[PDB]
Formats: structure tokens, sequence, C-alpha cells
RNA sequence: CGAUGCCGACGCUCAUCAGACCCCAGAAAAGGUGUUGGUUGAUAUAGACAGCAGGAUGGUGGCCAUGGAAGUCGGAAUCCGCUAAGGAGUGUGUAACAACUCACCUGCCGAAUCAACUAGCCCUGAAAAUGGAUGGCGCUGGAGCGUCGGGCCCAUACCCG
RNA sequence: CCAAGCGUUCAUAGCGACGUCGCUUUUUGAUCCUUCGAUGUCGGCUCUUCCUAUCAUUGUGAAGCAGAAUUCACCAAGCGUUGGAUUGUUCACCCACUAAUAGGGAACGUGAGCUGGGUUUAGACCGUCGUGAGACAGGUUAGUUUUACCCUACUGAUGAU
């Protein structure tokens, strides 16, 4: 019910983040973001707690060639909060899911953002730690 | 073609006094008073007889669109002389498939609520016009009674609850719910 | 479920009509032709359908 | 000097026209109530007129013209300057000897008011066509001042009600006192009546 | 391009250089979180703690 | 903007894109129960046209064709009796029953009514890019359209000098 | 526009043959009126504005509209109509997001605004053609993008009556 606050976005399309899960993907790449509509000449962006759809480019090969929804859960980018601490992460990092939201891992490597947890249930029981 | 004459004439029951300023119409009622101003038509009204009041409307020299002028007045008229001595009293069934459509009345029967329409959570609140009354029907469920003596008056008040309760964004001949005009009738049945 | 009575009254205001073939204008079940300057008061009317 | 009229009851062109050749003799004309003015035809159409004439704007810079006056007197003004060569200094000329008010302000309140009955409503349409009035027109086009005009308008009324109830008592003192000195006049009347002064 | 060939003109509605700032303006709905009082010299001793 | 500031004449037309003068500067088919005028044909004081009752059946569910159609869906035929009358049937309803309304008829009140065409004006048909042009303002007891009067305006044309 | 048909039934919810009447100038033509003592020739970029023949959104009417989704029509251009791979491309196609990913004009808007990828000088290669010099709406590679201080317009800045 309480919906998600604006945050800085620090990962536009064309950028290539950790994947933090254990599906076998090392690197996700952001081909483009659920919800932008944008204008001429933006590049749709992407904080933590968004969904985008993304291609693996290190990997297992079976999920290579082939586009997946992820979900951000770490971003390098500092964004502020309603408490106004201005909070980032030492590196960008996504899990890979389905469009219900659910994972395709089963675990969570590093911590996971407070911002995605909310918003994601099914990522948050994964998160072996919240920021 | 122009008519040289076209004319009708009303009857005046005898408890009813009309009285003529101009083309400005008043007619005293037991139920109480009306006054209708014809000035936007260009015809003669007379007051014939003493005994036997009668009211004359005459259009000399009238196009087609002119004569059928004529009997609009005294149908107009008539409704006059049956608001002060009858009144008017429409009666509205609401109908429903699953929801029940609540009705309250508020402020003398000047303002209506309906609520649940559908099952709406918005509550709709119409205001009647002066000299209208609302009251929930005691004689039957699911009814209201609209009383007053101006028709105009009267059945505007009640085009105003009809169309409040409309369906949007369905099919109106399945979704058949809302407050209809069901009866036309008189305050006093006489 | 409505009394088959009531489903009349409603009827009467919902269904018994008449639906222009220029403009889908709703008319009176006894019109002869539309009343809307904007298909030149035609009298290509047909039936409102009815619900099944 | 000043030819006064009043506006109200008058049909827009037709009191523009002949206002317009008035003042190109040189007379000096003062329209007051041109609030009051009339337009042929029903309000709607002769609304749907001033939007037309409203989306009549400089493309590239609106501020160069045209001006679209909203209060009724500017309009009525602008349909004169119409009728008048007024790019030539004669017309410009002609154009300054007319005076155009909305309600009637000092000192016209308290003047005669003319009318012309050849641009009179009553006179030059038939009662069954439709007319807009000009004040409405203006108020619905941005015009701000119809409220304040018409709360003026009314404390005039008032006054000039009460100037009307003491001349009708000079006038009742005139002819009281015509009875008392019938005697003495009598001679004087029949020189009057006898040339046709009095009937 | 701060135009087409027609209107043979620089339309008003075109980006140009020129003041920027210093502009008058009207903001409306900021709230008032707190009106202050001003210091005060009670009993020799100045009071000053409005915040 | 010189001249109708004629007590001009008889009609038509309302446009929420009106109309407004050779060339010429914008419109067609097809439509309107807008309004006006015409042509043809009906029916009406033996009381017409609305409005305000009944009737759905007697042979008979006419026989075919039917999985099943009884007046009610396709194809050729498409009669009688009792009568104020009553199609061997216009419309209601299914996969079949089931069901109803018109044709018809008299009861009422009391002067014109119905239909098909046809032609005027108006209207729909009718969408473009800078803001916009009956020349403009504006004009609707016309300053519009058709038919016509007196009068008046002025070319470097005609007349006299 | 007519309406034979389609639509289980049913011409016109939605379509619609055989015919026929139009509109538009964002296609191509046809013509050669203007410009050859020169109006800078494609596309993109950028930027404003306008049209409606409406994709979305507001309010609505109709469906063979139960709901959901969708389709047809009305008032309607206020506000939107995107990020990318290949291509010089306009066009095209695909990926992806989206309420939607509508269509267009402004000298086929816009080169003293850019860029110069293509076309369209001089160098050079290939194929076909030619004895040849050379040619090719056939490929390929390299190939100078000038001036504003004037007037106006526009943006701001003094000021003037
Ligand atoms: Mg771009
Ligand atoms: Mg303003
Ligand atoms: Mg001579
Ligand atoms: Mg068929
Ligand atoms: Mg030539
Ligand atoms: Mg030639
Ligand atoms: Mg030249
Ligand atoms: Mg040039
Ligand atoms: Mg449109
Ligand atoms: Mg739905
Ligand atoms: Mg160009
Ligand atoms: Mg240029
Ligand atoms: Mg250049
Ligand atoms: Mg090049
Ligand atoms: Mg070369
Ligand atoms: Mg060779
Ligand atoms: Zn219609």
């Amino acid at each position: 019910s309480g919906a998600k606050f604006r945050i800085s976005l620090g990962l536009p399309v064309g950028a290539v983040i950790n994947c933090a899960d254990n599906t076998g993907a090392k690197n996700l790449y952001i081909i483009s973001v659920k919800g932008i509509k944008g204008r001429l000449n933006r590049l749709p962006a992407a904080g933590v707690g968004d969904m985008v759809m993304a291609t693996v480019k290190k990997g297992k090969p079976e999920l290579r060639k082939k586009v997946h929804p992820a979900v951000v859960i770490r971003q390098r980018k500092s964004y502020r909060r309603k408490d106004g601490v201005f909070l980032y992460f030492e590196d960008n990092a996504g899990v890979i899911v389905n469009n219900k939201g659910e994972m395709k891992g089963s675990a969570i490597t590093g911590p996971v953002a407070k911002e995605c947890a909310d918003l994601w249930p099914r990522i948050a029981s994964n998160a072996g730690s919240i920021a | 073609m122009k008519t040289i004459l076209s004319n009708q004439t009303v009857d005046i029951p005898e408890n009813v006094d009309i009285s003529l300023k101009g083309r400005t119409v008043i007619v005293k009622g037991p139920r109480g008073t009306l006054r209708r101003d014809f000035n936007h038509i260009n015809v003669e009204l007379s007051l014939l007889g003493k005994k036997k009041k009668r009211l004359r409307v005459d259009k000399w020299w009238g196009n087609r669109k002119e004569l059928a002028t004529v009997r609009t007045i005294c149908s107009h008229v008539q409704n006059m002389i049956k608001g002060v001595t009858l009144g008017f009293r429409y009666k509205m069934r609401s109908v429903y498939a699953h929801f029940p459509i609540n009705v309250v009345i508020q402020e003398n029967g000047s303002l209506v609520e309906i609520r649940n329409f559908l099952g709406e959570k918005y509550i709709r609140r119409v205001r009647m016009r002066p000299g209208v009354a609302c009251s929930v029907s005691q004689a039957q469920k699911d009814e209201l009674v609209l009383e007053g003596n101006d028709i105009e008056l009267v059945s505007n008040s009640a085009a105003l609850i009809q169309q409040a309760t409309t369906v949007k964004n369905k099919d109106i001949r399945k979704f058949l719910d809302g407050i209809y005009v069901s009866e036309k009738g008189t305050v006093q049945q006489a | 479920i409505i009394e088959p009575s009531l489903r009349q009254l409603a009827q009467k205001y919902n269904c018994d009509k008449m639906i222009c073939r220029k403009c889908y204008a709703r008319l009176h079940p006894r019109a002869v032709n539309c009343r809307k300057k904007k298909c030149g008061h035609t009298n290509n009317l047909r039936p409102k359908k009815k619900v099944k | 000097q000043v030819l006064v009229l009043d506006g109200r009851g008058h049909l827009l062109g037709r009191l523009a026209a002949i206002v317009a050749k008035q003042v190109l003799l040189g007379r000096k004309v003062v329209v007051v109530r041109c609030e009051g003015i009339n337009i042929s035809g029903n309000f709607y159409r002769n609304k749907l007129k001033y939007l037309a004439f409203l989306r009549k704007r400089m493309n590239t810079n609106p501020s160069r013209g045209p001006y679209h006056f909203r209060a009724p007197s500017r309009i009525f003004w602008r349909t004169v300057r119409g009728m008048l060569p007024h790019k030539t200094k004669r017309g410009q000329a002609a154009l300054d000897r007319l005076k155009v008010f909305d309600g009637i302000p000092p000192p016209y309140d308290k003047k005669k008011r003319m009318v012309v009955p050849a641009a009179l409503k009553v006179v030059r349409l038939k009662p069954t066509r439709k007319f807009a009035y000009l004040g409405r027109l203006a108020h619905e086009v941005g015009w701000k001042y119809q409220a304040v005009t018409a709360t003026l308008e009314e404390k005039r009324k008032e006054k000039a009600k009460i100037h009307y109830r003491k001349k009708k008592q000079l006038m009742r003192l005139r002819k009281q006192a015509e009875k008392n000195v019938e005697k003495k006049i009598s001679k004087f009347t029949d020189v009057l009546k006898t040339h046709g002064l009095l009937v | 391009c701060i135009g087409a060939w027609h209107p043979a003109r620089v339309a008003f509605s075109v980006a140009r250089a020129g003041q920027k700032g210093y502009h008058h303006r009207t903001e409306i709905n900021k709230k008032i979180y707190k009106i202050g009082q001003g210091y005060l010299i009670k009993d020799g001793k100045l009071i000053k703690n409005n915040a």
C-alpha cells in the first residue's frame, strides 16, 4: 500500500551489473527498464528496486543469448532517503526474476537494499542482509 | 401562409382564480399560486365571463411555427390549474439486481442521498427544485414520491434523480440498476 | 434478480429505443426520423438491439 | 453641442453606421450603455463570431495585434472604427469625436438621452427573431466589470426615480397653478390656441 | 533552427539569449513549520533558545 | 464611399461552417416529418385520420418437407361456414414445446384526413496545415434570395459652349 | 451513395460485389508559367509552430457490448506519441518499454544553423560496353562547406511622449 519514493537512478540502459544470485549468470546487461515512458534522447534508467530487462553476457550458456527479467538490489550511485541518509553500495548488482517477481535462483550474495526488499518480498526472503 | 386567426380556450374551475398581467398568468388555487410569464410568445390573452371564467389565446396572422404555440400556452395554463388544485405526484421505483439502493431524505424533502448504487462507495446527493418535496414511500419498498405544484419543477426534480443513477462503462441493457419514474399522478386524487 | 415489472420499467428507459443508422442517436420507440442535424434528420432508423 | 445616445435596445451595426456618418460631418457623439446594445441572431452564433475574431492574432508576435477589446463600449468603438477611414487624418479626427461608455457615468447620467429609431431592435427586427446582448457576450469573452456596472447602474436608477417623482410633483403643481390663474391668463391662452400651440 | 522559412520572421516562441533570473515570481503552498520568537532580555538574562 | 435619409411593392429563408452579383476565384451524388408552393391518387357528416375494447381460432397441427416447425422457418397452391367480424396469417420464441401482436370489427367524439411524387429557400453530405477575409465593418421588419417600381450617383463616352 | 451478398438467422452491429458520386495535394505523373549577370542540390541533428483524415487521454452514442478485452461513431488537436541493432538513407524491418508508441504541412520547414554519410568535378580499382578516346539511375575508395558590422524580425537593455 505504501508506495516507494523517487530515488536517484544510477543505471541507464547499457549498464552491465553483477548478478548476485546462484543462477549461473555472472553479470547482467540492462537493455531496458520497466515503467519508463521517457522522452526524446533520454536513456531509460534504473535504481534499486526497479525491474529491468537484461541479458547475460558472462555466465552459463543456457542463460546467454536471451532476455531475462531482473531486479536491481544494489547500486553504486548514492540515493537519498526520507531520513536524510545518502546510502550507496560497493557495486551494482541484480537478480534474475520472472514477471511475477519471484527469483529464478535461491540465494543472494551481498546485502540487498531496503528499497528493493520492501518492494519484492520474494527477493527479501532470500536476502542475507538488508541495508 | 399566414392564418387570419387561430385561437383556443381554457375552462377555469370555480375554485381557481386566474389574473393576467399582460401575458403573465397568475393561477391561484387551494394548494397555492403559480405565475408563468409568456412574454416570449406574441399572443393575446383574454379572460371571459364572470360566473364560468375562461381564458382565450389568440394568434392573428400566424405561420406554421407561430400557430403551434397557441395550444402550447393552453396546455401549460391547464397544468398550472392542475397544479394548484390537485398538485403533481411523480412516483419513482428503484431497480437493482444485487446492490440495494439506499435513499435518505434530508432537509425536509429537498435533498436526496443515494448510497450503494451498484455498490459504489460514492454518495450521490441530488437537490430538489424549490417547491418540490421528496419522501420515501411508506406504502411500498424501494419507492420515492415527489410532490409539488409546478409540473416542470417536479418533473425536472425527478429527471435529476433518474440521471444521477446512470450506469457507466457497462452494457446498460444488462445492468438495469437505477431509480426511474414509474407513475405520473396527482397529489390529491379528484 | 429483478421483479419482471421493474425490469419492464427499466427497459422502457434503456432498451425500448430506436437507433439512427447514420449517427447512432438514441430515439423514442415510435421515432420515424432522427432528431439530430448532423445526419439531416434521416429516416434510416433501426431498433435498439435486445440483450441476450 | 453633443449628441448623446442611449445604446439600450439598439442593434450594433445600424447604430455604428449612423454614428460613423455623424462624426464624419463634425458632430460629437456620446453612446452610453454599450452593454445594452443588441445583435441580431441567437446568442450562441454571435459568441462564435467573437471567438473566431479572438483567434485572429499575429502568429509570430500576438502582442502586435489584432487587439481584441472585451468591453461592450470598446467593441462598439471598434465597430464604428470599421466604418470610418481611420488611417487618414480625416477619419482619426472623426474617431476622436466619439465617446463610448458602459453604464451612464457623469455628466451624461443627468442629461437627456436620444435614440435612433432606424437602429432600434423593436423596429428593425421581427419579434420572433433571436438576438444577443452585447454585455452578456462581452462578459463571456473576458469582460470583468459586468457585475460592477450593473451595481452602479442600479444606484443611478434609484436616484433617477426620485428625480422623476420630483418632476411629476412639479408638474402637478403646474397644472393646479394654471387653474388658479386661469382668469388672468385666459387672454394669453386664446392666442396660443388660435395658432395651434395649445390644443 | 530559429524558425521555418515561412512565416518570414522569428517567432516570439523561440528560445533566445538574454536576461536570466531576477524575475518576479509567486509560489504557493509553502507550509509554515515554525513561527519563532525573537530574543528577549528577561530578568537580566537574554532568552534566545528559539531553536 | 458619390448616390434611396423612398413612410418603395409582393413573396421565400434561420443556418451551433447562413447568404450575398458575368469572367471569377470553390463543390457532386444522395438525403430531411425544416418550411413553402405544386402534381396525381385516394376517403370523409351513410360522420372520416389519431386516441380509448375484443379477437390468436371451426374443417385445421390445411397436406407436403420434416431430427422439429401447430398461422409463425424455406418452395409451387394458396378455400369455405357462423358472422360486428376473424390472413388458412404480418411481427414474439427455442435444439422442441411453451408464448403473443397485427390484418378485422364494431362501442366513443365530430372537420377535414392519408399517400406517392415534384420544385424553391435552408439543412446534412462538407477534412489541412501562419491568423483571415461577400473588399471590410457589419447586416436578419435585410444591408440576404426571386420578381418589379419611382428617384438618385458619375467616365477622358454623348450634347452645348 | 445503391444494396447482390457475408454475418448460423438477419442487406446496412460490423462489412460489402456489380455500379456510381466526390474530396485531398504528405505519392507519382502530365505541363513548362516564374527563376540559367545562380533562390545552395538528399538525409540526419536541432528548434518552433500549425493541420486533423484521432493512436492515447477527458465526456459520450452503438455493437454479433454478461464481465474483461475489443470494434464502430460523435464533440474534440489541451497534453503526449519513447530508447535501440542494420542501413546515408526517406522508407523498411526487428528488439524493448509504453496510456499510446497516430498521421502530416511550414520553399518535399530548417547548410551566412551544423554535419557531409549519399548524390554530383578533378585521382584510382572492378564488371559490362566501345577498335579507341571514353561511357554506365552498376559497384568501390579518397576528395577545401566562404561573409553579417546593414535593414527588418526576434531576444533582452537604456530611453522617448
Ligand atoms: Mg536522439
Ligand atoms: Mg487576458
Ligand atoms: Mg463642342
Ligand atoms: Mg445471408
Ligand atoms: Mg518558361
Ligand atoms: Mg506555353
Ligand atoms: Mg537573382
Ligand atoms: Mg537564401
Ligand atoms: Mg474531427
Ligand atoms: Mg467491458
Ligand atoms: Mg527543404
Ligand atoms: Mg537559412
Ligand atoms: Mg553552408
Ligand atoms: Mg563524401
Ligand atoms: Mg571522381
Ligand atoms: Mg574490350
Ligand atoms: Zn441521426
